[PDB]
């Protein structure tokens, strides 16, 4: 329950994976009607660490370009030369890509990122335990959503092509 | 000694032209300009006559004009010739050659 | 001098590749990647022609191609050949070699 | 050794006169004199007799008087002759010559 | 040069095995392990071929294999052979030898 | 080279034994032990074989065993022989001799 700016009560149903993180740069906008980034049948790249280097972001971009599919990059932060590479490839050639900060401050960030990985069918990169490196990315290590909205303040992922049994096991893990 | 654009290097100094920086990867991903460092690959455009390492004779330099060479990270002098970028190196500073 | 992957070292420089870092112990305990330091074990893939230490003649390097050698902690230059790490060393920097 | 304005350099020292700083660009833009840095082009006006690099004989310097040369960014001694700027350099400091 | 545990040193390098640290004194007082410093007493197990100090010939090292020697406090390189500690020294670093 | 207590110095190193520190003055005034520094007076107990300063021959050291010598304040190495204090010096470090 929160306040409403109107005179009447209204119910909002939020489905899928919505989190209060917008795009990192406004150059990723491709739908000017709502000032939002819109992709359908897009790859998802999940990183538990910051993406600040060229070689940590180029191979995923080559998979996304070779498959002619959009890429959503959800990491702790994307800055430095990788952000410039993303913006340059979006503006010059028209590469479909968007970069979104990860939600959560603490172990909640890791848990929600693993939830996104399970729901989309991807793998979390730059983790403390398994230590998967971002220079070694295979096309099966990326999540697959059918739809994504990235606005100024929030991003939402729809119809992630994750394994249903894995999502059920993660649900029972959260229950216990 | 061999001159290049009416510039002749002195002693064992070697003048090189750095290769073009990679602007796009093999997968078709364009790279930002300020993220591309100095190119360690270069070609030899001018050599000096060489120094006198032994007694009474001049020792020619190891590389020749047209050799494809590998350069160290530091130790090169900026030389501008016809408003075009060139770099001057000592003969011993050059790491190796690309043979064909 | 002997060339490797179209790269010939200059003077007494020696090109090596480091051995593979050990990933699992003799008992079966897997090791993390970031805890494995640089391998001091290496094999020689390319040698230079050598320097002129004395008057008028060329002194060949002490190691040959295929020698299994031991490297110091520091003093090697990164050389990338066909997108693979290689390391260039002065001949006097090699601590010793393994005989068989 | 060759003397200039009753000044003769000693050993392998070389006296140069730097070129005039560019006051206007090729389009017609006047440049401020503060922004004009030190000019690396110079003309050899006096040379020393040379040093004794080998045993018993005197080695002449590599440059001669009237040669157009390129100067290093550091390493020159201010010499005033008839109230005009002149700079003294070692023969080995000079990077190269402009051959016509 | 003499090889030890299929390791052969290069140039004027000497491989030594340090003596065992004293654990109990002459009166029967046992000593803690962390308090025992590095042993300056050592045994030569492998010598290099030697450097070329003069013109054209190889100068052998001054120690031989089996010599009992005294080491300086600093100047040795950790070498692991068959998972056992060994130390590599330049031939000039050894302070002296014990004659019997 | 000359050995002393089964220790032989290498190259041009010289082993010395410092003189006993003065405990009482000429006037009968006892001196504290903490106020007496290192004794620069010493006798030579062991000499090395010497270095090869020139081409192909061994240069013997300038002192002999039993010589009374003056030591510099710094530059000596602690050597313990039969639980007794001794110091190793380069031959060029000794300031002078006491000739009788």
């Amino acid at each position: 329950v929160k306040d409403g700016k109107t005179l009447n009560d209204e119910l909002e149903i939020i489905e899928g994976m919505k989190f209060d993180r917008g795009y990192i740069s406004p150059y990723f906008i491709n739908t000017s009607k709502g000032q939002k980034c819109e992709f359908q049948d897009a790859y998802v790249l999940l990183s538990e660490k910051k993406i600040s280097s060229i070689q940590s972001i180029v191979p995923a971009l080559e998979i996304a370009n070779a498959h002619r599919k959009p890429l959503v990059i959800i990491a702790e932060d994307v800055d430095g030369e990788a952000l410039s590479t993303l913006v340059l490839n979006r503006l010059k050639v028209g590469l479909q890509v968007v970069a979104v900060k990860a939600p959560g401050f603490g172990d909640n960030r890791k848990n929600q990122l693993k939830d996104m990985a399970i729901a989309t069918g991807g793998a979390v990169f730059g983790e403390e335990g398994l230590t998967l490196n971002l220079e070694d990315v295979q096309p099966h290590d990326l999540g697959k959503v059918g739809e994504v909205i990235v606005t100024k303040d929030d991003a939402m992922l729809l119809k992630g092509k994750g394994d249903k049994a894995q999502i059920e096991k993660r649900i029972q893990e959260i229950i216990e | 000694g061999q001159a290049f654009r009416k510039f002749l290097p002195l002693f064992d100094r070697v003048l090189v032209e750095r290769s073009a920086a990679e602007t796009v990867t093999k997968g078709g991903i364009m790279l930002p300009e300020k993220s591309q460092g100095k190119v360690l690959q270069a070609t030899v455009v001018a050599v000096g006559s060489g120094s006198k390492g032994k007694g009474g004779e001049i020792q020619p330099v190891s590389v020749k004009v047209g050799d494809k060479v590998l350069l160290p990270e530091y130790g090169g002098t900026k030389v501008v010739l016809d408003d075009k970028d060139y770099f001057l190196f000592r003969d011993g500073d050059i790491l190796g050659k690309y043979v064909d």
